[PDB]
């Protein structure tokens, strides 16, 4: 309803961590709407205009030597410091997946179905989910949602298997995740339900 | 690649005079500062036991951002943001079973500017009881995303929609969900 | 045991 034009300024101060805290990169990034116009990169050591809109700021800010020294110390004073503060509840966080299996539509044997393995509530994102028919891994006919962020520090994923189920078959979904020491596995039997 | 990223994201939006300050770890929110209450709000209550943040510093950062926005608006010959309308998806927090408490999640993605109107509807009527939401989360393409939550008891009788308004949409976008 | 997140501060534009 409200059609007044909008104007947006964003600033993203980023810390990127490689190999624990052994390598850190700090990026101080300024945006006008969606477009980055100036940044400080710890791998460069000074501000650089990203668009011509940023040229005046880069020139102005690089002429202030105590500003620069402070940005140059951000890898330590800011990045490493904040990693330390949050590490116990972020880097160190692990939450178990919950696994459920169910057919997608209810229908007779010898007719095409999707078996769903739903994996829920886990943290961090890295997971692997495998389908077996009896004891052979099925890698054709696997339709997956990929990793879904729930926005509350958990993820889910749904990994579906295309089947034409026959009477005496067992299918198993197998989940591995850094919170688990041995695979979590759930079975589904080709019965009249 | 890189193990982890922490981002402190701020914005200021005119003429709405609305600002945000938040910290992000691998794409989840750690906390934000409420500009109304002027208070640090932890995404999970647990986080508050391990850490603190002086919400006043966020307020001061946003004043600089406001002042910069005035300058950049002028420097661009008053060129405004181009609306990018959201993608909306609705899913459940866990597999759906009758009478088992669950949560519908409205995931609103790839949009700007960071202003939306989001209503949960149950059978075509607005619902507020037990609902929650996040602030605007930053994306690497500099758009935003946002999540809304609705606790519910699944039934055969009910249908739900996530209703989303945004200036880049011609009409409000509804995304539907019902028990399979 | 309980630590304090530090904010980065934005610079003022030319």
């Amino acid at each position: 309803g409200d059609t007044r034009p909008r104007f947006l300024e964003q600033v993203k101060h980023e810390c990127h961590f490689f190999n624990g805290t052994e390598r850190v990169r700090f990026l101080d990034r300024y945006f006008y709407h969606q477009e980055e116009y100036v940044r400080f990169d710890s791998d460069v050591g000074e501000y650089r205009a990203v668009t011509e809109l940023g040229r005046p700021d880069a020139e102005y800010w690089n002429s202030q030597k105590d500003l620069l020294e402070q940005k140059r110390a951000a890898v330590d004073t800011y990045c490493r410091h904040n990693y330390g503060v949050g590490e116990s509840f972020t880097v160190q966080r692990r939450v178990y997946p919950e696994v459920t299996v169910y057919p997608a539509k209810t229908q007779p044997l010898q007719h095409h179905n999707l078996l769903v393995c739903s994996v829920n509530g886990f943290y961090p994102g890295s997971i692997e989910v495998r389908w077996f028919r009896n004891g052979q891994e099925e890698k054709t006919g696997v339709v997956s949602t990929g990793l879904i962020q729930n926005g509350d520090w958990t993820f889910q994923t749904l990994v579906m298997l295309e089947t034409v189920p026959r009477s005496g078959e067992v299918y198993t979904c197998q989940v591995e995740h850094p919170s688990l020491t041995s695979p979590l596995t759930v079975e589904w039997r080709a019965s009249s339900a | 690649k890189e193990e982890h990223v922490i981002i402190q994201a701020e914005f200021y939006l005119n003429p709405d005079q609305s600002g945000e300050f938040m910290f992000d770890f691998d794409g989840d929110e750690i906390f934000h500062v409420d500009m109304a209450k002027k208070e640090t709000v932890w995404r999970l209550e647990e986080f508050g036991r391990f850490a603190s943040f002086e919400a006043q510093g966020a307020l001061a950062n946003i004043a600089v951002d406001k002042a910069n926005l005035e300058i950049m608006t002028k420097r661009s010959n008053y060129t405004p943001i181009t609306n990018v309308p959201p993608e909306v998806t609705v899913l459940t927090n866990s597999p759906v079973e009758l009478r088992e408490p669950n949560v519908l999640i409205c995931f609103i993605d790839k949009f700007t500017p960071p202003v939306v109107n989001v209503t949960w509807l149950r059978n075509g009527k607005p619902v507020t009881t037990g609902v929650s939401e996040t602030v605007f989360l930053p994306r690497e393409d500099h758009l935003f995303r946002k999540f809304h939550y609705l606790p519910f008891l699944p039934s055969t009788e009910d249908v739900y929609d996530c209703r989303v308004e945004h200036w880049g949409l011609d009409e409000p976008l509804l995304k539907h969900w019902e028990f399979d | 045991s309980k630590g304090l997140f530090r904010a980065a501060v934005p610079s003022g534009a030319s």
